[PDB]
RNA sequence: UGAAGAGUUUGAUCAUGGCUCAGAUUGAACGCUGGCGGCAGGCCUAACACAUGCAAGUCGAACGGUAACAGGAAGAAGCUUGCUUCUUUGCUGACGAGUGGCGGACGGGUGAGUAAUGUCUGGGAAACUGCCUGAUGGAGGGGGAUAACUACUGGAAACGGUAGCUAAUACCGCAUAACGUCGCAAGACCAAAGAGGGGGACCUUCGGGCCUCUUGCCAUCGGAUGUGCCCAGAUGGGAUUAGCUAGUAGGUGGGGUAACGGCUCACCUAGGCGACGAUCCCUAGCUGGUCUGAGAGGAUGACCAGCCACACUGGAACUGAGACACGGUCCAGACUCCUACGGGAGGCAGCAGUGGGGAAUAUUGCACAAUGGGCGCAAGCCUGAUGCAGCCAUGCCGCGUGUAUGAAGAAGGCCUUCGGGUUGUAAAGUACUUUCAGCGGGGAGGAAGGGAGUAAAGUUAAUACCUUUGCUCAUUGACGUUACCCGCAGAAGAAGCACCGGCUAACUCCGUGCCAGCAGCCGCGGUAAUACGGAGGGUGCAAGCGUUAAUCGGAAUUACUGGGCGUAAAGCGCACGCAGGCGGUUUGUUAAGUCAGAUGUGAAAUCCCCGGGCUCAACCUGGGAACUGCAUCUGAUACUGGCAA
């Protein structure tokens, strides 16, 4: 594994960056259960090969430019 | 203190007898219990909850000779044994060494023990043994000293013990006066001192 | 470079010793790496006052471990 | 600064006098180079290159300027003159 | 294996609910009182300023040297007669200063600042890494210097500067060039230091060359280690902080950094961030953990451990493997000090002390013994780390201040119906014991190593050296007048504090009379006060007790565990609805959630279970468990979520 998350993208107004949203399950010790939490995240992109609200797959990798260490390795699909 | 204050006036300010610092001779012949300690102490008062809690803790607590703070550790060392930690509490307070050694026969009284105690009189195999919150192992070898057989308070310290019921968890001993602690003190071992039910509730807040 | 040493947290009148892997740069009661047993100079055989792990020991002196007077005459104190 | 140790300021300071001129020099000598990729001269390029890729190696075996630095300075400097010349 | 409740609203009652108390605890402080010993802990406030002393150097087995010491010799004296004294001399121990290396980034302290790209936790990759250690190879031949030094010279010192001279494991060429670096390959390029011990055969104009050993030196790749870097989550509060953000966010291409990166730069795009809480403000070192607690949780982060930051205040870089350097350097600033007033010096948030501040926190202690650390080839030195002592009930614990017996129940009080009752077996009296303390005398263990020899079936010169090994011998103890034990009289030297109206265990008598005053709460007191003051008696704790402050509990009293909201506090005045939360049912699938197992990982200590060591316990300690977690791996498919039908 290549720690690879599921997300959402949010944003393609850049070329080659492209913030996707992803969660995890996060739960309270003393809510005492899990909720959404979501955080958007900065990937760097091959250039751009998505739309908006398209669903992919990304990976954690090394940082090559500010706020980078995610990639882009495929695009899921655009609505599911 | 050691308290080793005025003793038999508790047993008075709670109707209860005890050897303590009375004869086989003086049973309340000669002396008094539950007179009137005090110029009050003639009529009784009924008693809140923590009232009799408080009375009857004293009870056990003071034919052992055993302090608050002692106690306490007792009450940890109890709910730190697996077992029924009633049974455990008074166990350990029988596990004192000035106890076992005066249900051995070899002290006059409870307290007496522990003035032998002081000196160095008790011993546990070769080793000399001065504190009294020892609790003794499984299988001792709980013996007087040579030189401390030869003085006449020791002696008459076998003496006062005689015709007692001596409830049997230990050896009681005369050719060498080395005993064995070799089972543990037990619910059937009480001899009517179940009041394990008081303290339980006085320590657990 | 790791350096194997002893360590006294026994309390006073009454030196409880404990032979140590850490690294000569940090303090003999701070900063280890894991331990390789005790030394107690107050076992006389009443109970055992050493543990050997010749074994782990054997392996952290070809990964470049050192040797402190002591630990080193103490493997010597019981030999094999 | 009563210690006997403080001693070591002056001996720095014969070392920052050593250690300023090894800088300095090659501090020098690698822009002699990008003078001939900035203004085009082909040749000159590898010429200058050329001499002063003894001298910045050097300094760095022995610690001055050290290995590791050298390296990525020989790298830059080479990769200029291919797409060049 | 483990969870207590009571009082307090009402004339009386049950709810609702705030308040109080009982408890444990705290780096606690204070008042009163005081016997020890053991263990632990002991400036939290002004991160306020510091008199004085000390804590950072050490190696001659890298040097040039000989200043001292101690010795050798030479002339000479004295003629202490062949010996002492004197000058000379590196000759040998040995070593001042000076060069030079390596440490001086360790350890030690502190929490001011820092709510975060700081920490914590778990991952992770584009990193570097001296001393250590593995593997392969190397280490060739030279040079120009510069401190010291010498002779001057500038200044009051502080502190320098010239000129000539010189050393190196110093500096720098030149030679040499892989599993090396750059590069697509082709090609190019880069390093050094040797020192000691010992010696037979040769050689020395006799310091050495030679050989041998040995450690070190240079390189490259590893290992182990330390340290940077990135990501995600967890991290305090406040939305009476809602808008914020230009190197701002990203893309190109330069540069820089040990390496990735607006780190920095040029250009280009106009985004990026934010109520799933940015940004801003207050507050705070953070964590393991600690305390409390039945747990869950809360509060808290002292000592002990890890991390980060900080080092007079501010700031900066240099060196180096590593620093943004506590006792380094430089600058500025406010301090303080010196001064011959021209000009300079220093930095206790190191230990110990000082003044101050505060409610409060110890000796200008001892020591190289042990353990550890630094350097070194070893000896050895350096060590306010540390180990100990001193001072302090600051706390936890252990033991003692007596035992037995003892009544015409003694005087002496006190209360009393005046018969006594109470103090009270309490004391005296009798027989008994001397712990602890005190004095006198014995006396373990923490000490092995090293050092002077010999043994090697090492390495080589065939038994050197060096290392190795046991053996042989003489010692190594600061604590310390020791742990401990022995003897010595003689109960001798060793009990108090608070409270007793009710909560709450524990009553009477006088004095006073809503006055005096008490007071945690409810409330007492205006003349027989079970509540004040004193006394008598008693109750509980005890060398400590109480009081206060403070935390948590009790309090399910803000409720995840664990609440209500019709009228008691408490449903927006009512709809719609985005986001968010939730999702009827059937089949199939996935396996993210989830469950299981697997694997890492959850530091140690703290904690916990069993079990040892200190006369016992406190404490210390062994193994194991816990380590509530996290991630990954592999499995499971009922539910939950996702997709399809």
């Amino acid at each position: 594994k290549i720690r690879t998350l599921q997300g959402r993208v949010v944003s393609d107004k850049m070329e080659k960056s492209i913030v996707v949203a992803i969660e995890r399950f996060v739960k309270h010790p003393i809510y005492g259960k899990f909720i959404k939490r979501t955080t958007k995240l900065h990937v760097h992109d091959e250039n751009n090969e998505c739309g908006i609200g398209d669903v992919v797959e990304i990976r954690e990798c090394r940082p090559l430019s500010k706020t980078k260490s995610w990639t882009l390795v495929r695009v899921v699909e655009k609505a599911v | 203190a050691r308290y080793l204050g005025p003793k038999l006036k508790l047993s008075r300010r709670e109707g209860t007898d005890l050897f303590l610092k009375s004869g086989v001779r003086a049973i309340d012949t000669k002396c008094k219990i539950e007179q009137a300690p005090g110029q009050h102490g003639a009529r009784k008062p009924r008693l809140s909850d923590y009232g009799v809690q408080l009375r009857e803790k004293q009870k056990v607590r003071r034919i052992y000779g055993v302090l608050e703070r002692q106690f306490r550790n007792y009450y940890k060392e109890a709910a730190r044994l697996k077992g029924n930690t009633g049974e455990n509490l008074l166990a350990l307070l029988e596990g004192r060494l000035d106890n076992v050694v005066y249900r051995m026969g070899f002290g006059a009284t409870r307290a007496e023990a522990r003035q032998l105690v002081s000196h160095k009189a008790i011993m546990v195999n070769g080793r000399v043994v001065n504190i009294a919150s020892y609790q003794v192992s499984p299988n001792d070898v709980v013996s007087i000293r040579e030189k401390a057989k030869k003085q006449s308070r020791v002696k008459a310290a076998l003496e006062l013990a005689e015709q007692r019921e001596k409830p049997t968890w230990l050896e009681v001993d005369a050719g060498k006066m080395e005993g064995t602690f070799k089972r543990k003190p037990e619910r059937s071992d009480l001899s009517a001192d179940i009041n394990e039910h008081l303290i339980v509730e006085l320590y657990s807040k | 470079m790791v350096t194997i040493r002893l360590a006294r947290h026994g309390a006073k009148k009454r030196p409880f010793y404990q032979v140590v892997v850490a690294d000569s740069r940090n303090a003999r009661n701070g900063r280890f790496i894991e331990r390789v047993g005790f030394f107690n100079p107050i076992a006389s055989e009443k109970e055992e006052g050493t543990r050997l792990d010749l074994d782990r020991i054997a392996h952290w002196v070809g990964q470049g471990a050192t040797i402190s007077d002591r630990v080193a005459a103490l493997i010597k104190e019981v030999n094999k | 600064n009563i210690k006997s140790a403080k001693k070591r300021a002056i001996q720095s300071e014969k070392a920052r006098k050593h250690n300023a001129s090894r800088r300095s020099m090659m501090r020098t000598f690698i822009k002699k180079v990008y003078a001939a990729i900035e203004a085009g001269d082909k040749a000159a390029a590898q010429k200058a290159f050329n001499e002063m890729q003894p001298i910045v190696d050097r300094q760095a075996a022995k610690g001055l300027i050290h290995k590791n630095k050298a390296a990525r300075h020989k790298a830059n400097l080479t990769a200029q003159i291919n797409k060049l010349a």
